[PDB]
DNA sequence: ATATATATATATATATATAT
DNA sequence: ATATATATATATATATATAT
């Protein structure tokens, strides 16, 4: 969706959509467009969740910890070692 | 033709560069408190840059670096700045090195580094105009002779704008007929607005299932190459060029083994590659590989873009056949010897921060990027849509 | 009946920056420093390499080497140069060493590296002219006692101009009843121009069945080779000739239990990693019966990779062939893969190499030659002029 | 065995050690060493009192013993056959234990 | 395909063994 | 006597190379 208006990062477009209803109708979607949140994924003891779950998850992790910086999507991973047997 | 240099943002009015006054009083300090430890030295000259100042220093008869290395924290609390390093050996001089970081860090503008002499002469169909370096020379590198690069660094460093000063540097040197790039974006974001350039052959891939598609025509293309070359006793494309220049200028051209031409630089912008591997899979890993173990003579260069690029990512085959590594900032020094094999690249201040290592150099060339805003980006690529038609290579 | 040696390109003329008194003023220079830091030491021979400048000094008695290998850093700046770096042992005489980086990388072309007493004088059917040694000596490596090589090195680092290299060595003082050629280059360009010389017995092999098809015959005439020495008693090739000879000098020309002097086989294998992509489990026994134990009967390889990890050179191969090239591999795990040191990583890339001689661990860094397209066509065609492509049909 | 640092010369009867292992990489003597022990055994044993089995996967290597009367096997110059070879080796023993 | 074993680089802590 | 220089042990992290 950010891709389809042009801009690169969240802020933008938020700023965009803003400016668009400052001159009246929002934008249209590939209904009516609006302002986005800043997700704020928490993993509490991230050292367990992978002892649980284990495979499942962690390439989730780091799609999220790859990619999603621009799309607001956000991590706060507490754990109590986090060394490479954990994270 | 080529766009104009000036269709990129003007110079940036320096901001607050330190008055020679506050550099020759730093420098008197530096002599008084370096004579206060017991080491008589000089200062001799002061270079000021973007980011760190170089007070190029003189040590007397007799002594060792090391009695300054170890007086790199003590230099840093006698004087105002953060810390100090070192350069044991400047290449070229007899003096010693002291950086001193900047209070003002300023910028680096692209259209500094592009109107600069030497991007303007650099006879090669493939440029990159990383930045300037510490002092402020701009450092422009050929890309046909690296002959691959692996752009890296976390989240937050400057490797988009990095890939974007990259190839504004290839669009404002290359016609379509002298370098003509793939493009591929798992973000579907980065690089989705160079998306109507002639240069291109195939469309941004931004759905992650065609980027299979485009390294097989990689992958097809360089065998077509490979043999079109092998058919004419040459053995890379800067033989084959030249043989059928020569041939034009001779009245008679060649043959194709139709009519042959000159053949363009494929350049092969793989940004965000361990996203990459971790939608596609081994289905990509093979076909990397391949342009890797070669293409080089085929003329289809390879730039990459990680974070942390390891086996995890990257194969130690793929990894082996790319010489030449940028790294901008890493987080922990574990994380920069994956990339230069030293740890230097955690120092960096980030911002565009980068530590070019040449293929084959255990001193990597500190560079300060270039800030490439998006405004300049699209005005490069509207002035593009125009100056030529949008090509694309249908049996892709 | 061999070519003459006119038919390469003559010596170059340089700029030559090092003259005899920049040499002289440089070596005061360094003695004065290495004075000033309380080592008496006194230089007394200059070798002016092609890229670097070893200063043998004699230092005076007491003089640990050391309080000189400390100052490597100091000696750095002092002379102004990029780094020094202090050789602890000459062998054979009392001088310690200190080589100086040149300015300006001198190239080494092949005419330059054959007219040396030690190639016209060597004595053997395969020589290898590897290049200049670092104090300018020219390198003549005999083949047939390495016995086999394993050339590797990242893509750009030049491996086929070093096995043009060699290939030409075998040219120009073997005729074709003293060392054939088998030639298997999966990336058709660096060895497709070998085409019908007198000594191939099968053409450029290009179909990875027919390169399967060629190293069986290889081993199978290497067995037959094995069965005509046993029924004689000779030990092994060398012998075999020699009996061969006399007996056909002496009017008892013997027949096969009439009977002919043997040639020397060299397998050229152009990038291995190709035809192990592709036929590699039909290869991995036969190269590994070749190497193991084709020294008596004087089928040798030239097995040039990019990376000799385990997928692509089995270890059983890999340890049966103790002679490695490496040419400038990017990171320093490579070359533990080549070598099984470190060295390879700082290497100046275009040519250099760090010849591993079989017996020693020690690396005798080489600065590799260059055979450029035509000065090779040239010699593939005078070649050609003074025989038939006589094929052997039933290898492939 | 040559002789030592002292001039004198080191022979040692080989059913004490009772068995031997020469190494060290290529140009060093292996092959002359073998060859030193070889002909040590030959000049002070007749063939009644001692027997030979050679295994040399670098073939003919040791083929320049060839003919001896002490000889129980020809050289063993391949790779399957070796092992089978050493399998008699360990039968042997057995039945001269027995 | 996915767990081990090895070698390496790097960072601390600890003594000895030389410079000043 | 006291600041460095060199070797060693322990723990982490990574890349290869083996085995199931
Ligand atoms: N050369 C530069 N000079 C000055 N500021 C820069 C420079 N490069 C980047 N920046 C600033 O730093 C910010 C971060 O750079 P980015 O290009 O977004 O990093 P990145 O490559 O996107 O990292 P990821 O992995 O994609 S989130 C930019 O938005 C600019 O504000
Ligand atoms: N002695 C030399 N002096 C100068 N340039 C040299 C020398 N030897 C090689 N080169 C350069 O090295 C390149 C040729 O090396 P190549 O053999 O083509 O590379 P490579 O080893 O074949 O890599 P791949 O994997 O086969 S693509 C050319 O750019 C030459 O100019
Ligand atoms: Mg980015
Ligand atoms: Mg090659």
């Amino acid at each position: 969706l950010m891709a389809a208006m042009g801009v690169r990062n969240l802020a933008g477009f938020n700023r965009k959509v803003k400016d668009a209803e400052e001159a009246g109708t929002p934008l249209t979607d590939p209904p009516q467009l609006s302002t986005l949140p800043t997700i704020v994924v928490v993993v509490d003891e991230f050292a367990d969740m992978m002892m649980i779950v284990g495979k499942k998850v962690e390439e989730l992790i780091a799609r999220i910890a790859q990619k999603a910086r621009a799309a607001g999507i956000h991590l706060i991973l507490a754990t109590q070692r986090p060394s490479v047997d954990v994270i | 033709t080529l766009p104009p240099l000036s269709l990129l943002d003007p110079a940036e009015v320096k901001q607050k560069s330190y008055s020679p006054e506050s550099l020759e009083a730093m420098s008197r300090l530096l002599e008084i408190k370096l004579k206060e430890f017991g080491v008589e030295v000089s200062v001799d000259s002061v270079h000021p840059g973007p980011v760190i100042t170089r007070f190029e220093i003189q040590p007397a008869a007799g002594v060792k670096v090391s009695r300054i290395s170890n007086l790199a924290k003590d230099l840093a609390r006698s004087l105002a700045v953060i810390s100090v390093r070192v350069v044991e050996v400047i290449p070229g001089k007899t003096t010693v090195g002291i950086e001193i970081p900047n209070e003002d860090r300023q910028m680096v503008r692209f259209s500094e580094v592009l109107s600069s002499p030497e991007y303007d002469e650099h006879k090669s169909t493939v440029p990159l105009a990383l930045g300037h370096d510490i002092g402020g020379r701009p450092i422009i590198t050929d890309l046909a002779k690296m002959p691959h690069l692996l752009v890296a660094g976390t989240t937050g460093s400057g490797k988009s704008v990095g890939v974007n000063a990259m190839l504004l540097s290839i669009l404002f040197k290359s016609t379509p007929s002298e370098a003509r790039l793939i493009m591929i974006d798992p973000k579907m974001l980065e690089l989705s607005i160079y998306e109507g350039i002639p240069h291109l052959l195939c469309p941004v891939v931004t759905d992650m299932k065609e980027a299979a598609n485009a390294l097989r025509w990689s992958v097809a293309e360089m065998e077509r190459r490979y043999r079109l070359m092998a058919a004419m006793g040459v053995r890379n494309l800067a033989g084959f060029n030249r043989k059928v220049k020569d041939a034009e200028e001779a009245g008679t051209p060649l043959t194709d083994p139709p009519q042959l031409s000159t053949l363009p630089t494929i350049v092969v912008v793989v940004d965000e590659f361990a996203d990459m591997m971790m939608i596609v899979g081994k289905k990509v890993e093979e076909l990397i590989a391949r342009i890797a173990q070669k293409a080089r003579a085929a003329g289809i260069h390879l730039i990459l873009a990680t974070q942390r690029p390891s086996v995890d990512v990257i194969t130690g085959l793929i990894k082996a056949n790319i010489p030449t590594r940028i790294a901008f900032q890493v987080s922990s020094k574990i994380d920069s010897r994956t990339i230069l094999d030293q740890g230097g690249a955690e120092q960096l201040l980030g911002h565009g921060d980068m530590l070019y290592l040449p293929p084959g150099t255990g001193l990597p060339i500190r560079v300060h990027g270039a800030f490439v805003s998006d405004d300049e980006v699209h005005r490069v690529v509207e002035a593009w849509k125009l100056r030529g038609a949008p090509d694309y290579i249908e049996d892709i």
